[PDB]
């Protein structure tokens, strides 16, 4: 068959339509997931969007774009799939309403792209770098929400101030200016000796252990101080000398200047004795787990047997670490070693306290959701509000800018611009709020804002009003901890805008 | 709301058939085959499997029996309905009221904080060992079947089983375990054709049914040594009694391998006083590991010296039963002899539903009384805090207090008196009078539970209300049902 | 068949969800004759419809219940009865029987006419002022007609003070008659120009040369029901005609008689002639030279009430001007209203009036017409205060409605029994009157029904709330939140109109429920 | 239920679409068929939707606007009738989201009430400021009279439109008084103006060709039963017993008819106007007394002769009293419109008058005839109303900007409304652009850049396609239509929204 002239364009809006109500109710966290039945009767249960189009079946041109439209927004970003369609599905519902009005959609098109080229320039003046860094913390609302499920939500506002504290001595430079945040680091201990008022935060790495010897101070050579971390002990070794093979390689740790000695296996008596006279200090029974992430840190390595073909030695202070000060303090019935000031660490450590076991596990795994999602988003330099500002600060910004032309896409840029209202609509449908009242008083929060700013002179800002679907009201998302970079935005809008573009520009269909 | 009205309906409609289900007075399913067979069992877990579904939500309900059978014996039935009638008390809220899901999601949730908190207040504890009050509480599961003859000697294997696992520890520095049991791996008992159940012992290891190459052996030793390999014994004559001696380095008391044993290995291992099984399983070098600590090493000159053969009873390989076995006695393993095979296949699932009850009063001594004593007991206080609980979560509150009457309504249409009327007179016992009145199933009328204790433990109560909450909030959440791969 | 006559009685059910209320909706009635009308008032359209299924009739012989000794409640009694049917439904489900459910309605209206009673704010003191008659007819006017409820305010209230006689403390005298207020309306204007006369309003025109009398006060009115003409014999007396000579004798002879009768009766004083049938051509001339305002007045019904008033008689004869039946009136003018100069009837502080009428102008008769039976049933709200405790009075604007279920609820737990179950639903079925008002406003219904269980329950050191049980059922209409108390605007409808649409509601719906099964046959 | 206010809304479309081309002067016109087979071809909406009768209920609410929109004010009948409607066909997607149609109502109103401030704003009041008499009604006549055939012919039709108005009381003017009679044949540029009532020239009988053109002072009289003899249709029957009597009877007769005829000889009347037709018997005897008689009067134009002298119509002949008689001031019979046309000029008395025009066509002559009520209905409402606002779409694109603004410092549901509102009243505007042929793309967009830079006065330019201001085109119209028209707009529509069920009883 063939089809062509209005029949196509109207039969992609309700194929599109069709295709796009499954992802309408799982925008937001507050969206519900739906389930995906197969013919062989099976199903499954998740809440990403990006995996429900994948196993969407779609029978019409229309949609199928927008099945790929994942794959594009999941090889760049990786994330915010949803968004994107319910974009690009009200785009071609306000691009079919101009049918009826004679408007050619090539000039469509091109008032798209025109509007999409100023919509960058226009997040240029939104997005800001890292702001509110001292004096107050805009991070302390995440962690309270995300554990707000736990037990430990409701000491969470102490706790929160331990893991903001602790991401900005964290930050370091890896290779040309990447500026990231270590997944591996903040060491997770856990003991409970009393109640969770004691919680304290160490901003260095803890290692349990003990001194293993009473006679020897606990603070030695407080300016510099080499860490060695070894493997096997210096205990006598079997299958006649057998205990002279490892006291050949205690002289090589006094020479090399090491005054902390960390050995995964221990350390006999007598070279320990040798280790009193020379003021060092061993370790017995090392973490073997703790030892590769400290070694890096200090620029050790670990060593399983120490040799290099025929001969064995420390390669004078070659594998040894660098630490400035080493001090155990007391901890009220708790025993380790504090390790503060090496070259570069870029890390800490945070010691749990709960009610037993089981919570400290739960509040374990409670900070790695936590921590996740602001290292993610802080990951990159650049960074815009959420929760609704990106869609609606748009909004004023196209509605003066239609001006410039005053021929044609002066109607088409109003329906662009109106047709991000869509985003916070949605939103509110699931969070029980009414979409009239929170989306109607969001323009106007945002309109009255602008009117000053290009002015250079103002009174009061007033600007920057999200929208809080937890208590209903209008706060900034900035103070709420709603946030998302600059790259996930502007590959979101062109990867929508480029959807819709494939589906107006067909005026035939031939179907065999 | 096409999809909320069919996840309604597909829950509904499973719910329906085992109404009749509940209860030692439950009715009878008969279920059509497209053969010519039929199946008269009252267990919904038989019933519900051969069903053919549908709707998606059938399949989410069928999932949930399994869970509970693992955790719990009973109550299979409980749960379903209990999940099924939550569904249906909102459907006119969700519909006519026009309620958001998510608000009712919200007010399951905190009704699920607050019914916990009235079981715990109408529990009562119980002394866990006291030998005489655990077979009044196992016998509710015991009663009605085969093994009540044999109750007096059934608690006495159910009870010391759940007994050698279990580990009791507590204090403020290492935190409370919380009685930490494996029914599953530890538990699992190996069973005896023929034989009487009153000679069935509670043996604590690992059982193995291979005889002795020698009948000479020393039958106890003071400070025995085990040795696990894989490794058989045979010509890799001194090379043989090399791979042996390597073994014998340490002086073993018991040399176990998987493969055979050759006559010239036999020999050599007779004059070092060592035990040689052969023929042994790999899967039970496993467990053997575990109650006894030897590393399974392929070469015997890798052997370490670390491991030991020390907690190991007695050597004994006295014939048991007619054929000769090996007594190895947080794991443990009973030999249990009955008349026939079919006799102790009904006393594997009876015993397993045996434990499944002391364990439950294991894990804390507060016991919940059942034939809808807590079911109502519950719904009063509901209706109580309704009235004080601002907010539009007020209203689908109040549906979980209809939920909570369903169970003892249940009971009731099933006994054959007047459900409206035995209601209204139910629920006045309990705000007046105690919680402690029930339903009786033999008579029918309203009676106090004093008499006969129906107190079940409250674990069973716990994951009742617990899952029925997250499973009716998983079908409210789908909006769409698409069909697509 | 009784949950099968619940739906059909639902269709008619959510007829009246969309009229209480001033938020409602109006519907459009198209009579078969081709005349297009529209009214708030359901009563009306129940009277257009036909009624054929016999739960229907129930509720519709129970509304011209409603019709009688009340204008107010028509709305009521259909939506109350209508959800004690639907609430009843999760009853007959569950295999509860009809029979214990009346049994149940009738416990719990014992229970809550008693409650009323005790639960009554004000008292009307009938002092009859301007000011107080402004707080029962205003909540009155509302629900009907929307923003001419500050205007007809004053009008109304105004009409009906003047018909209201002076008294205190006298039961025995009747008064207020249901024809003494006539409302007319006239195309063109406004309803600024309406003012409050003490008369009737006659929309004929002065067809005799005397369009206005003088100023003096007290002119004798004369009522003639005879029409003016020669006078005859009451035997036979027919007039016929012969020959020619007798045709002049017939025209002459009638010129002098009808000049000498009008003569004599000009001569006693009256100058004001009222003929209720066909006036003559010869006599018309005769009593326009004397200065005689000639009014024809050819309905019978306006005659009775201008008795009461001026004080003339009718007489079925005619030439006996007798002067102890004349009346008196101070001024008869004609005035332009609408464009049409039309004969009015007036007084100045003097010879009290019991018949007043309203004159209304408005540009669209549309809503005009709405208007009228908007102030009649205004009116009849004025019959609601009687001797027999009809100054009692209760908050409206759901205000009642829901602070009355937490007193039911109460009565429930005291009375053991199964009627527990009965008075449970019978207080969960006055939930749609707040949903009603909620609902037609546009606001969100989620929202309201908290906010009014927090209002009504509150914690306060007694068993019997004090502060505030002024909290009612608001329709905002504003920007972002609050509401207004019932005492600000004095908006509520009085007891003696919720008293009886609560009780014929009642045994309305239990009627429904006791027919299980109809049976038709030819009679 | 919903479905019912829906199909309401979309029943009310269809009468509006019909309704949308009919907008403006050069608009498309509606050809409507009654039951009686006459047609009629009007760009009138007032009469045009009298003649639909539709069934809907909903219909009848743009009637009953519409007959106050023509007795109030008289124009704008079919703009006030496709704003009615528009504020529904916008509200139709805003009910599918489950917003109530009761808030829509509600937000319409107040939107009014700032409208309604604003039209008294944009109200100016000037009569003498740099203007006259003579030349406030000639630069206004022009402006109707473009884009049209007759403009080139307008230098001698406008100066006939000054003295139709001020021939009439300036305190009370009615376009009725002005008659129109359309004239087959002739030049466009030859009409004159008249002050009385002319005839048809209905006459077949003869005896034409003798009569004077030129009276002095003629009595008028009206009388209002025929006198014949012998007619050319019925006959008379004269049976009797004798046969002298024969002519007897056919003479008395006779004598019965001149009884009459001698009495208005008494009288001296030179005017007979009668609504009957007259026999070749008194035409005969009234052309040796220099009488002139018309038979077969119009009733309509009858009535204009007793307001014209001041007389009356008698019954008979006998009675006739002395004021009853009326004399003009000039009586002339011209060759204009190639037929000999009676005509009254000169009566000071005369409250109405009557305005001929000639064409080539009949239908070409009512397209002017419809044109210069335009023209008369803007002076009839410049005298009485003081208050002249620019119209041509300028206010009316003035009350859609200003609101815009205002739903910004408005919170809640109304900022959605009233911009709802504002950009419903763009309808107006653009209907008025796609009936002449103009693009309603471009010139929409490119007027509202300079109506944001301060100057209220933008209007529509209907010559030429281009923005501009109506002040200096000369488009004026009274602040009492933008008044009427958004009262009963709002009151149509929300009377149609309120109804949610539609119930017809048949019988």
């Amino acid at each position: 068959e063939k089809i062509s002239g209005d029949d196509i364009r109207n039969q992609n809006v309700l194929a599109t339509m069709a295709v796009a109500n499954v992802v309408k109710s799982s925008l937001g966290p507050v969206g519900l997931d739906k389930m995906l039945v197969d013919d062989i009767g099976d199903f499954t249960v998740t809440n990403d969007g990006a995996t429900i189009l994948s196993l969407l079946d779609v029978q019409h041109p229309a949609g199928k774009i927008l099945v790929e439209l994942a794959q594009q927004q999941d090889r760049e970003i990786g994330d915010g799939t949803t968004s994107v369609v319910i974009i690009a599905s009200e785009l071609l519902k306000r691009a079919n309403e101009l049918v009826k009005n004679k408007i050619h959609p090539t000039t469509i098109i091109t008032g798209f792209r025109v509007a999409l080229r100023e919509a960058i320039r226009f997040i240029n003046e939104v997005l800001s770098t890292s702001v509110d860094t001292l004096g107050k913390e805009t991070l302390i609302n995440i962690a309270k929400t995300s554990m707000s499920s736990k037990i430990i939500g409701a000491d969470s506002d102490f706790f929160s101030n331990m893991v903001v504290d602790a991401l900005l001595a964290v930050k370091t430079q890896n290779s040309k200016g990447e500026i990231k945040y270590p997944v591996k680091a903040v060491n997770v201990l856990k003991a409970h000796g009393k109640s969770a008022t004691e919680s304290l935060l160490v901003p260095g790495y803890a290692l349990n252990c003990t001194v293993a010897s009473q006679a020897m101070p606990k603070r030695i050579a407080g300016g510099n101080v080499k860490i060695a971390c070894l493997d096997l002990n210096l205990q006598k070794a079997r299958m006649i000398r057998e205990a002279g093979i490892v006291l050949e390689r205690v002289k090589k740790i006094i020479d090399a200047g090491a005054q902390v000695v960390l050995t995964t296996k221990g350390i006999d008596d007598l070279c320990l004795k040798e280790f009193v006279e020379a003021k060092i200090m061993g370790v017995r029974r090392c973490k073997k787990e703790d030892l590769r992430r400290i070694a890096r840190a200090t620029g050790a390595t670990l060593v399983s047997s120490m040799s290099n073909l025929e001969g064995e030695e420390t390669f004078e202070s070659s594998y040894l670490g660098l630490c400035d000060e080493v001090v155990q303090a007391k901890f009220s019935d708790d025993e380790c070693i504090l390790i503060k000031g090496t070259s570069k660490h870029s890390s800490s450590s945070i010691i749990l306290r709960g009610a037993n076991d089981y919570s400290l596990d739960e509040m374990e795994r409670s900070l790695h959701d936590s921590l996740s999602v602001v290292k993610r988003t802080l990951e990159s330099g650049n960074v815009v509000p959420g929760g609704g500002c990106v869609e609606a600060a748009l909004n004023i910004y196209l509605d003066n800018f239609a001006t410039t032309v005053g021929s044609r896409e002066q109607l088409a840029i109003a329906e662009f611009a109106a047709a991000l209202l869509i985003i916070p609509k949605t939103l509110a449908v699931n969070a029980a709020k009414d979409s009239s009242e929170l989306v109607a008083k969001l323009r106007s929060y945002h309109a009255a804002s602008q009117m000053a700013k290009p002015e250079d002179v103002k009174r009061r800002s007033y600007r920057n009003y999200g929208l809080d679907l937890i208590r209903g009201k209008i706060v900034d998302e900035i103070h709420a901890g709603v946030l998302e970079p600059t790259i996930s935005k502007v590959k979101s809008l062109k990867s929508a805008l480029e959807a819709c573009v494939a589906i107006l520009r067909i005026d035939t269909m031939i179907t065999v | 709301r096409q999809a909320q009205i069919s996840n309604i309906t597909a829950a509904k409609a499973v719910a329906d058939v085992i109404r009749t289900c509940l209860g030692p007075k439950a009715m009878l399913k008969m279920l059509l085959d497209p053969m010519g067979g039929l199946v008269l069992t009252n267990d919904g877990h038989a019933i519900l499997r051969e069903i053919d579904v549908a709707h998606p939500a059938a399949k989410s309900m069928l999932e949930l029996s399994r869970t509970q059978d693992e955790e719990v014996g009973d109550g299979t039935t409980t749960v379903i309905i209990l999940a099924g009638e939550i569904l249906a008390q909102c459907a006119p809220y969700l519909i006519e009221k026009n309620i958001h899901p998510v608000i009712i999601i919200q007010a399951l949730k905190k009704a699920l904080t607050d019914a916990l908190e009235v079981i715990k207040q109408v529990s009562k504890p119980v002394d866990v060992e006291n030998d005489a009050a655990m077979k009044k509480l196992i016998q509710a599961s015991i009663g009605t079947k085969y093994v009540i003859h044999w109750s007096e000697k059934m608690c006495e294997l159910a009870l010391d089983a759940v007994k050698t696992v279990r580990k009791d520890l507590g204090q403020t520095v290492e935190g409370e375990p919380n009685f930490e049991i494996d029914i599953k791996r530890y538990v699992r008992v190996e069973k005896i054709p023929g034989g009487d159940v009153l000679d069935s012992r509670v043996l604590k290891g690992v059982l193995l049914n291979k005889d002795v190459v020698h009948p000479k052996m020393s039958r106890h030793i003071e400070n025995p040594r085990v040795v696990l390999l894989d490794c058989p014994l045979e010509y890799k004559e001194e090379q043989v009694q090399l791979m042996c001696e390597q073994i014998l380095a340490v002086r073993p008391t018991l040399v176990i391998t998987e493969k055979g044993v050759s006559d010239l290995a036999q020999h050599y291992l007779l004059k070092g006083g060592c035990s040689v099984l052969r023929r042994v399983k790999k899967s039970d070098n496993n467990r053997i590991a575990r109650v006894t600590g030897a590393t399974i090493v392929n070469r015997v000159e890798d052997l370490k010296e670390s491991d030991v053969g020390t907690n190991c009873g007695l050597f004994k390989v006295e014939m048991i039963g007619d054929e000769y076995f090996s007594f190895l006695d947080k794991a443990c393993t009973i030999m249990l002899r009955g008349g026939s095979k079919d006799i102790l296949n009904e006393i594997d699932r009876n015993l397993q539903d045996a434990m499944a009850v002391a364990r439950n009063v294991m894990l804390s001594p507060s016991l919940s009384p059942g034939g809808g004593a807590t079911e109502m007991a519950v719904s009063v206080k509901l209706a109580e805090k309704a009235k004080q609980l601002e907010g539009i979560q007020q209203w689908p509150y109040q549906a979980v207090a209809d939920a909570m009457e369903c169970i003892p309504r249940t009971l009731i249409q099933n006994a054959g008196g007047d459900p409206i009327r035995l209601l209204s007179q139910l629920r006045a016992k309990h705000a007046q009078g105690n919680f402690t009145t029930g339903i009786d199933g033999d008579k029918g009328k309203i009676v106090d539970m004093v008499s006969y204790g129906i107190w079940e433990p409250e674990v069973i109560k716990q994951q009742s209300v617990k899952t029925a909450i997250e499973s009716a909030c998983l079908l409210l959440r789908v909006d769409d049902i698409v069909s697509g791969v | 068949q009784i949950i099968k006559s619940i739906a059909a009685i639902r269709e008619l059910h959510q007829m009246c969800l969309t009229s209480m209320g001033p938020c409602g909706r109006n519907k459009i009635i198209v009579n078969h004759l081709g005349k297009i009308i529209i009214t708030n008032d359901a009563a009306t359209m129940l009277r257009e419809l036909d009624i054929v299924h016999p739960a229907v009739k129930v509720l519709v012989m129970a509304t011209e219940q409603q019709k009688i000794d009340m204008g107010d409640g028509t709305n009521l009694v259909m939506i109350l009865a209508g959800e004690l049917l639907n609430v009843s439904e999760k009853l007959i489900s569950m295999g509860l029987s009809a029979v214990e459910i009346i049994q149940g309605y009738n416990m719990a209206r014992k229970f809550t006419l008693k409650e009323l009673d005790e639960m009554v704010v004000g008292e009307i003191t009938d002092k009859n002022d301007k000011n107080e008659l402004l707080k029962m007819i205003k909540p009155v006017i509302s629900s009907k007609k929307y923003g001419s409820e500050d205007i007809l305010s004053e009008l109304v209230s105004e009409a009906v003070s003047h018909v209201l006689p002076v008294a205190q403390q006298a039961g025995e005298i009747p008064y207020f008659n249901v024809d003494s207020i006539r409302v007319v309306k006239i195309m063109g204007g406004s309803l600024s120009n309406s003012t409050v006369i003490k008369g009737m309003v006659f929309n004929r025109e002065p067809e005799g040369h005397v369009k206005s009398l003088s100023e003096d006060k007290k002119h004798k009115v004369a009522v003639f029901t005879c029409p003016l003409d020669i006078a005859n014999t009451e035997t036979k007396g027919t007039v016929l005609l012969h020959n020619a000579q007798e045709m002049l004798d017939f025209s002459k002879g009638e010129e002098k008689q009808i000049d000498a009768m009008m003569k004599e009766i000009a001569d006693m004083g009256v100058e004001c002639i009222v003929a209720g049938a066909g006036v003559g051509e010869l006599a018309l001339h005769y009593l326009n030279r004397y200065g005689i305002l000639v009014l024809k007045v050819p309905s019978k019904f306006e005659l009775r009430r201008l008795c009461r008033v001026c004080g003339a008689t009718p007489l079925p004869r005619l030439g006996a001007p007798t002067p102890e039946e004349l009346g008196l009136v101070e001024t008869v003018k004609t005035m332009e209203i609408g464009g049409d100069r039309v004969t009015v009837f007036k007084q100045e502080q003097g010879e009290i009036s019991r018949t007043s009428t309203i004159i209304l102008r408005g540009a669209t008769q549309n809503n005009l017409d709405d208007i009228e039976r908007a102030i009649d049933d205004g009116v009849a709200a004025v019959k609601g205060l009687m001797k027999p405790s009809g100054g009692k009075l209760l908050p409206g604007a759901g205000a009642t409605e829901i602070e009355l279920i937490s007193r039911i609820t109460k009565y429930g737990e005291r009375t053991p029994g199964l009627l527990q179950l009965a008075i449970k639903q019978f207080a969960v079925a006055f939930e749609v009157v707040p949903r009603t008002l909620a609902e037609t406003a546009g606001l969100d219904v989620n929202e309201v029904l908290p906010n009014l269980y927090a209002a009504h329950n509150v914690t306060e050191p007694g068993a019997v709330k004090t502060d505030h049980l002024y909290k009612g059922v608001d329709i905002d209409g504003e920007s972002d939140e609050g509401v207004k108390d019932i005492r600000e605007e004095n908006i509520y409808d009085m007891l003696a109109t919720k008293k009886f649409a609560i009780n014929v509601a009642t045994e309305a719906a239990t009627t429904v429920l006791s027919i299980d099964q109809i049976i038709m046959a030819k009679k | 239920g919903k479905g019912q206010i829906i199909s309401n809304i979309n029943a009310c479309v269809a009468v509006q679409e019909a309704l949308k081309p009919t907008l403006g002067p050069l608009g498309s016109d509606i050809l409507i068929v009654t039951s009686n087979q006459k047609t009629t071809i009007s760009n009138d909406g007032a009469t045009i939707l009298k003649l639909l009768d539709v069934v809907h209920p909903a219909a009848k609410t743009l009637v009953d606007i519409s007959r106050a929109q023509d007795a109030e004010v008289g124009d704008g009948t079919t703009s006030v009738t496709i704003l009615a409607g528009e504020l529904m066909k916008e509200a139709k997607p805003f009910l599918e989201e489950g917003i109530s149609s009761h808030l829509i109502m509600k937000g319409y109103r107040k939107a009014v009430s700032l409208a309604v401030e604003k039209i008294n704003e944009l109200a100016v009041d000037i009569t003498s400021e740099k203007s006259s008499g003579r030349e406030l009604l000639e630069r206004c006549a022009r402006t109707a009279m473009s884009s049209k055939l007759i403009h080139n012919n307008a230098d001698f039709f406008v100066k006939m439109c000054v003295d139709a108005v001020l021939s009439l009381d300036r305190n009370d003017l009615d376009d009725k008084l002005i008659g129109i009679k359309k004239i087959p044949g002739g030049a466009m540029e030859e009409s004159l103006f008249i002050n009385g009532v002319a005839f048809k020239k209905t006459f077949s009988y003869a005896g034409f060709e003798q009569q004077p053109k030129k009276f002095n002072n003629p009595k008028i009289l009206s009388l209002n039963v025929e006198l014949e003899l012998k007619a050319e249709k019925d006959n008379a029957e004269v049976r009797v017993e004798h046969v002298e009597d024969y002519q007897a009877i056919v003479d008395a007769e006779w004598q019965l008819i001149f009884e009459k005829l001698r009495q208005v000889e008494e009288t001296g009347a030179n005017i007979v106007l009668s609504k009957l037709p007259i026999g070749d018997l008194a035409t005969q005897f009234f052309a040796d007394r220099n009488i002139f008689c018309a038979g077969r009067v119009s009733a309509d134009d009858m009535n204009r002769v007793i307001q014209a002298v001041g007389g009356s119509i008698q019954s008979t002949t006998s009675d006739i009293k002395p004021e009853h008689l009326g004399t003009c001031a000039l009586f002339e019979e011209m060759q204009i419109g190639s037929e000999r046309y009676n005509l009254f000029q000169g009566c000071p008395q005369a409250k109405t008058c009557t305005l001929l025009l000639r064409g080539g066509a009949e239908q070409v002559i009512a397209e002017v005839e419809r044109s210069l009520h335009d023209a008369i209905m803007i002076v009839k409402r410049a005298l009485q109303n003081k208050l002249i606002v620019a119209g041509g779409g300028a206010t009316e694109m003035e009350v859609s900007k200003c609101l815009r603004d205002y739903s910004k410092t408005i919170a809640g549901k109304q900022q959605m409304i009233i911009n709802a509102f504002a950009k419903a009243l763009e309808v107006i505007p653009r209907q008025l652009c796609e009936n002449a042929g103009f693009d309603a793309i471009e010139i929409l967009n490119k007027l509202r850049l300079a109506h944001s830079k301060g100057e209220k006065w933008y209007g529509v330019v209907f010559e030429t396609e281009n923005i501009g201001d109506n002040f200096a085109k000369f488009v004026w119209e009274p602040a009492l239509v933008k008044i009427n028209a958004l009262n009963s707009a709002t009151e149509a529509t929300n009377l149609i929204l309120s109804v949610d069920e539609t119930i017809t009883n048949k019988g």
